[PDB]
């Protein structure tokens, strides 16, 4: 298993594995949206940007699989200028909707935008917007706060195995909504609304009913099935609000039903 | 001026008020537009220290010039929604006089 | 209301003014079968 | 279900001869590392569930030989026969839920219409039910 | 034992119990760092409701209290040297996963 | 070889000749013959083409291997392919044989634009006479090597332009080009290894493997070796294709070859070698610049793969820029998100621009934010639309600005 | 278009079985962009029943069908007109002057770009690099490039339009 | 700036010499403010000297702060401002 160096100290880290799995070991922990394990690794989204201890051009960083010595700065200002980068560019559209759009409370976009990017805006000009595609008795489709990392494709080919859904259209205008009107049921459906980045996709019945900051998130499992899957129930004071899926190896790992959500 | 409610259910008025004095309950319109249910406050915990006023992306809440309204009953102090927006009804003009002559400054 | 109508496509909804309404946010109508409603304003468009 | 996967027959038939390896499947079976053979509860009811279970052991037997809620928690603590044919009609059954059980029938009823219900919804068994 | 010394009422540092874990990660996150380090939540108890303007009116004492922790062996220490009844639980750290663009291009 | 393309024309060329003795059953000599021919990249890339077809050598594997000729016209100012696929697919046809012989290839697809429609015809007509001749398929011309080609149409794709996204054309997924590091050298079609070409190396490869590799090396500088194809357009007088030796001053094959340039204007003016490739001043353009590329490299510059945009100063640049980089923002698929969006971006200050109604101090930053795409889309198209404006602000400054003031006094 | 109704020819099954064969046995997918053409070069249009019937054929969902319907510029979800002229649009023959080209036709029809002709059987579209950039403003008409353009010239072309013959001149 | 931080550097070590029974580390933190520490018994000899000049004529406490952490063998720790 070959050594490689995070930043500066040696990692003796296992073969090939991507240069992201490498700091994800060391713990230090790279911006990212498109790539998520338990789905598929995919080159869009180029959030990831590491700089090679040498190679003078920064690499996403769930691609390139760590090997020989390799010394990777994950903090290097080269680095940091490429996060600003792309970040002013997803923000150049994504709509002023933080007050209303559910996701409001700890979408990763957000503190991305904390963390990394450039406070100052410096876009001066028109935002595409997009109309909105009705999508089943669940999901609450926005769009337009749509950034396509695909993953919710990448979710349905690959788990729900239904294939319904998917990416239409070229450049801008591009978008990850089924084209036809056709309803999309499955039963890993209520998953992606944990799964979507952003707010582009949310869910209905709990829609607008609260606020992340303000629910405590008890820990417990399922009844509705004797599958037994962990999870984290969420509770506004004395009153439940939402569910969500408490990862476990064992059983559910990070997913859940549909029919307990 | 439309004559529809400003208010929308960021519900970050109550995130950011130190004294914690507001509460608010959002549901969904018919029409499928944000609203509040319950927004309520209440002046007996309130320290009006305008961290409200600050914090309204879309201005709804006010701090309003009215510096008046000394009660005989504690249940009084404890205002409704419904309350609010009566005030926000015998002061209009006012108010907006004043975000008018002031809004620059922020 | 009466519902506001343009023959362009997108369109910015302010809520009336500058710096006194609610953020600036585009309606799109990609849609005829439909209005479009605004996010905080509740204005339709078409 | 989603993805590709071999469609089979009839139980007694099917089950039954790859049990005795009258299916070629019991072939592969065979020649298979670290066979897994899932028989879903619904199986179990359908008239003759013992039947049907017998069958798919022997299955596990042979590949042995060849080498190369509400449910789990009470068979964790023996209250089998937990199906309701032990009846003999006994007076004043005890809901703790008898919204699922109460759509069944209510035969003991006109022998003792008394049924306490500990549940946590009107749902079926409660207006059936006494206290 | 320092139960004499805390003014704590008998009450609560009998009838409820801690509940010793490190907390999982929020799953809308992608984000990893609030997961890390032990922390010590207590057993909720009842919240009702007031009758006037439906505030959710609490009568237990100590229900909001929680505590950061670098390691699980100081936190059952720390509930002993309280007297505390726990409920310590596992660190679930996630299993090493491999990962391979091009083995989504196999045929 | 713009004379009959029909066998009979091939004729003219030699047709096939020794190429069967060419196919001693081994590439090696010939690979050799490649490598020691000094040829580079055709595609734009520049690649030691023989090195690059090398990496394929590895004992199979038993993956079947394959050949993808990556034929395109999508570029500005680039009408290369045309008349050549027009009038000579057979030398084409045996560059196939023998480079696919060079990777062992079972086979040849060759993706082309579907706007070329009838000549991927007329192509479709000779390869069948290729069948008909037994040069091709079992056997295939002698040698006794079974060698198997076919011809895919396109579909208005430019991206498909780039070798990955072309591949993954293929399948029948979208034109979205594959993150690095597995290659069409590594997992290319389906899942078995493959290679690209440009239709300049693999319709040149067998002629290499004829007259002398070095004899290719002779010509151009050394690092800059043998010749290539130069379109000539924009302001001249008489726009046209021409192969010529890779050191050839600008100056000298426009005002020999092309007709001449229409007048010492744009002599003092920007001429674009190829389209992603930077336009530049100087009086002295082509009387610094050679036009093979290192030479370019010195003026910061790529070859374009050898289009050339004369451009009088009768018409303002920026409209011409703008135009490009508009035809950037339809073409990008954009599933990257810095080139997905930030192209449309350039597009939308651009037309402030040409409007002329732009601040000044943005020109910095559009300079500034071209940094951030120059290096990190996934595929050149990026870059390709990234490097021109960088050039442009790098320039004609002053035109800009004074656009901008003789504006603002409206 | 109501999800109704679409049918090949059996002559295009023999020909799709013809273009279907020049793909590896493992993988049938790689059949689906020609297909499509082959559907373009019946129908002239592109009804989505069309994309379902073809999906049905190669087994592939019908989205990454759509998929690819959408993602390129040459297959045509609206109905096309007889025909179906497209030109460059590109700097090159900007330089060589193509507005004066697209500002002759749009003289002719007084079409205003993408809209059909009420006729319907011209459609005016402004196309990216048609690649054949050596040569003077071009237009080309479903699969014929025109070149050395002049503005009568390409009226006279849509005068011989409407005389049933066209060459490639 | 640089100065001050040299100063209670050279300091922190002047005193890590003269008085080393007791003074476990002498961090500087990096806006000039220096922190030595003490074990729990020594606090009256360390603080009688940090009165009695050599340059430690730090009289007046500002302050005597009893920061709290629920983790550590012992947990209160004590702090005094000079
Ligand atoms: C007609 C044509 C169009 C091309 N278009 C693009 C393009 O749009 N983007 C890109 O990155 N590369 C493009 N390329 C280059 C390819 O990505 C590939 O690297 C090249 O064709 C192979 O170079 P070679 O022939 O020198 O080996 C194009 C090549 C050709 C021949
Ligand atoms: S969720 Fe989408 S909209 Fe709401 S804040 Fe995060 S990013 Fe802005
Ligand atoms: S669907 Fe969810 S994941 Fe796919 S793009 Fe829209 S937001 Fe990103
Ligand atoms: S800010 Fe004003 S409007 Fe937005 S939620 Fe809090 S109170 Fe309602
Ligand atoms: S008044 Fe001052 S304190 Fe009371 S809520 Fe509004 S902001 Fe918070
Ligand atoms: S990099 Fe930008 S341009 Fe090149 S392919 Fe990916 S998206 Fe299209
Ligand atoms: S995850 Fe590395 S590119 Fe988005
Ligand atoms: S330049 Fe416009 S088509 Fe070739």
């Amino acid at each position: 298993l070959i050594e490689v160096f995070v930043d500066g100290q040696s990692v003796m880290v296992e073969p090939g594995t991507t240069v992201l799995q490498a700091c994800e070991k060391v713990g230090m922990q790279i911006p990212r949206f498109c790539y998520h394990e338990r789905l598929s690794v995919a080159g869009n989204c180029r959030m990831c940007l590491v700089e090679i201890e040498k190679a003078p051009k920064v690499v996403a960083a769930c691609a390139m699989p760590v090997m020989k010595g390799w010394n990777i700065l994950t903090n290097s200002e080269k680095s940091k200028k490429a996060r600003e980068g792309v970040m002013e560019f997803l923000l150049a559209n994504h709509p002023l909707d933080c007050p209303i759009c559910d996701q409001g409370g700890e979408c990763d976009l957000q503190d991305q935008s904390m963390m990394f990017g450039s406070d100052r805006s410096r876009f001066l000009e028109g935002k595409r917007a997009v109309e909105d595609k009705n999508i089943g008795p669940l999901v609450k489709t926005i769009m337009t706060r749509c950034i396509q990392c695909t993953r919710c494709i990448r979710f349905a080919s690959e788990i729900a195995g239904v294939d319904d859904l998917g990416t239409t259209g070229r450049g801008n205008d591009m978008q990850v909504g089924t084209y036809i009107e056709k309803m999309f049921m499955s039963e890993l459906s209520g998953n992606i609304i944990d799964i979507c980045p952003v707010g582009a996709l949310t869910s209905k019945p709990y829609a607008f009913t609260a606020r992340p900051w303000e629910t405590r998130k008890t820990e417990s499992i399922d009844v509705m099935d004797a599958v037994g899957s962990n999870i984290v129930v969420s509770t506004r004071t004395g009153e439940v609000m939402r569910i969500l899926p408490r990862m476990h190896e064992d059983i559910n790992e990070e997913w859940i039903s549909d029919k307990t959500r | 001026p439309s004559g529809e409610e400003r208010c929308i259910a960021c519900k970050l008025c109550e995130a950011v008020c130190p004294a914690q004095a507001i509460t608010i309950e959002a549901e969904p319109r018919a029409d499928g537009s944000r609203r509040t249910t319950r927004y309520d406050i209440d002046m007996t915990k309130c320290i009006y220290c305008g961290f409200c006023q600050e914090a309204c992306p879309v201005d709804a809440i006010v701090e309003g010039p009215n510096f008046e309204f000394s009660t005989e009953t504690h249940e009084e102090l404890l205002y409704n929604k419904e309350k609010l927006l009566n005030n926000g009804d015998k002061w209009e003009a006012e108010i907006a006089a004043n975000i008018q002559a002031d809004y620059l400054y922020r | 209301q009466p519902v506001s109508e343009v023959g362009s496509r997108v369109i910015s909804c302010d809520g009336g003014g500058g710096a006194l309404g609610h953020p600036r946010v585009y309606i799109n109508l990609d849609k005829e079968t439909k209005t479009g409603t605004c996010g905080y304003c509740g204005l339709q468009f078409r | 279900l989603t993805y590709r996967y071999d469609h089979l027959g009839d139980s007694p038939k099917i089950l039954q001869d790859i049990a005795s390896g009258n299916h070629p499947f019991s072939q592969i079976l065979k020649e298979a590392k670290k066979p897994m053979v899932v028989l879903g509860s619904s199986a179990l009811q359908r008239s003759d569930g013992t039947a049907i279970l017998a069958a798919v052991s022997n299955i596990a037997q042979n590949i042995r030989l060849s080498s190369g809620a509400s449910q789990v928690a009470a068979l964790d603590l023996g209250y089998k026969p937990g199906v309701e044919a032990i009846r003999k009609n006994p007076p004043k059954v005890l809901f703790l839920l008898g919204a699922d059980g109460g759509c069944i029938t209510r035969q003991d009823l006109p022998k003792d219409c008394f049924i306490i219900y500990q549940g946590h919804h009107g749902d079926v068994g409660a207006p059936m039910a006494d206290v | 034992d320092i139960t004499t010394l805390t003014g704590v009422p008998e009450e609560h540092i009998k009838t409820r119990k801690v509940r010793i874990f490190v907390p999982a990660r929020n799953n809308m996150q992608s984000g990893v760092n609030n997961t890390k380090k032990w922390k010590m939540e207590f057993d909720t108890r009842e919240r009702w409701e007031n009758p006037l303007m439906g505030w959710s009116s609490t009568a237990d004492p100590l229900s909001n209290l929680v505590l950061t922790f670098s390691t699980k062996e100081d936190a059952v220490a720390f509930a002993e040297k309280n007297g505390w009844s726990f409920d310590v639980e596992e660190r679930k750290v996630p299993k090493p996963k491999s990962k391979s663009y091009g083995a989504n291009f196999s045929w | 070889g713009r004379h009959d393309w029909r066998l009979k024309g091939a004729q003219s060329r030699g047709d096939w000749y020794k190429t069967k003795e060419i196919l001693l059953k081994g590439p090696d000599w010939i690979l050799g013959e490649v490598k020691t021919s000094g040829l580079r990249g055709r595609g734009g890339a520049g690649f030691p083409t023989g090195l690059k077809w090398s990496f394929m050598n590895k004992p199979s594997d038993g993956r079947p291997k394959y050949l993808v000729v990556n034929a395109d016209e999508g570029e500005p100012g680039t009408c290369k392919d045309r008349e050549i696929i027009r009038h000579d697919p057979h030398k084409l046809v045996e560059g196939c044989l023998v480079g696919g012989r060079a990777m062992g290839a079972r086979a040849a697809y060759i993706y082309i634009r579907g706007e070329f429609y009838n000549e991927a015809s007329n192509l479709q007509v000779a390869i069948r006479e290729a069948y008909e001749a037994g040069l091709i398929g079992k056997n295939a011309c002698g040698s006794g090597y079974d060698f198997d080609v076919f011809v895919v149409r396109g579909a208005g794709a430019y991206i498909c332009g780039e070798e990955t996204a072309l591949i993954e054309s293929i399948e029948g997924k979208q034109g979205k080009p594959r993150l690095k590091p597995p290659f069409p050298a590594d997992v290319g079609v389906f899942g078995c290894p493959t290679t690209v070409a440009n239709v300049e190396t693999v319709a040149v490869s067998p002629t290499i493997c004829r007259r002398g590799g070095a004899w290719f090396a002779s010509f151009g500088r050394e690092r800059n070796s043998g010749t290539k194809l130069f379109n000539i357009s924009g302001h001249v007088n008489h726009p046209c294709t021409v192969e010529e030796e890779m050191s050839v001053p600008l100056k000298e094959l426009i005002e020999k070859h092309a007709g001449g340039v229409i007048g010492g204007w744009d002599n003092l003016l920007a001429v674009i070698p190829g389209g992603s490739s930077t336009p530049l001043i100087p009086k002295s353009v082509c009387e610094t610049v050679l036009m093979d590329f290192d030479a370019l490299v010195q003026a910061q510059t790529g070859l374009g793969t050898a289009a050339v945009i004369v451009m009088d100063r009768s018409t303002d640049i920026v409209k011409a820029i703008a135009r490009l980089i508009e035809f950037y923002k339809h073409e990008s698929c954009g599933q990257c998100t810095p080139c997905r969006e930030g192209v449309d971006w350039m597009n939308k200050v651009m037309a402030r621009f040409v409007k002329g109604d732009a601040r000044p101090a943005e020109i910095d930053s559009l300079w500034e934010i071209s940094k951030q795409i120059e290096g990190h889309t996934i595929c050149a198209l990026g870059d390709g639309a990234a490097w021109p404006v960088q050039g442009l602000i790098r320039h004609f400054r002053p035109e800009l600005e004074e656009r901008m003031q003789q504006f603002a006094l409206q | 278009n109501p999800d109704t109704p679409f049918d090949f020819t059996p002559e295009n099954y023999k020909r799709i079985e013809a273009i279907v064969k020049n793909y590896p046995e493992g993988h049938k997918a790689a059949a689906v962009l020609p297909v499509l053409d082959l559907a373009q070069r019946q129908n002239g249009w592109l009804p989505i029943s069309a994309m379902n019937k073809v999906a049905e054929i190669l087994q592939v969902p019908p989205m990454r069908v759509y998929e690819v319907a959408t993602f390129y510029t040459m297959y045509n979800r609206k109905p096309v007109g007889k025909y179906h002229i497209q030109v460059c649009t590109t700097t090159p023959c900007m330089l060589r002057n193509s507005d004066s080209i697209l500002e002759a036709i749009q003289k002719k029809l007084g079409i205003k770009v993408g809209e059909t002709t009420p006729d319907k059987l011209f459609t005016l579209i402004e196309v990216e690099c048609l690649g054949a950039c050596v040569n003077a403003p071009m237009v080309q008409i479903n699969d014929n490039y025109y070149e050395d353009l002049t503005p009568k010239d390409i009226e006279e072309i849509i005068d011989e339009l409407k005389a049933g013959k066209i060459p490639k001149p | 700036n640089d100065v001050v931080h040299k100063q209670l550097s050279a300091f922190g070590q002047y005193v890590a010499e003269i008085l080393p029974k007791y003074v476990q580390q002498v961090q500087v933190s990096c806006f000039n403010e220096l922190e030595i520490f003490i074990h729990p018994d020594g606090v009256i000899p360390v603080l009688t000297f940090l009165r009695d000049h050599t340059n430690a004529q730090f009289k007046s406490l500002a302050d005597l702060t009893a920061v709290d952490v629920p983790t550590r063998q012992n947990r209160f720790e004590i702090v005094y401002n000079l």
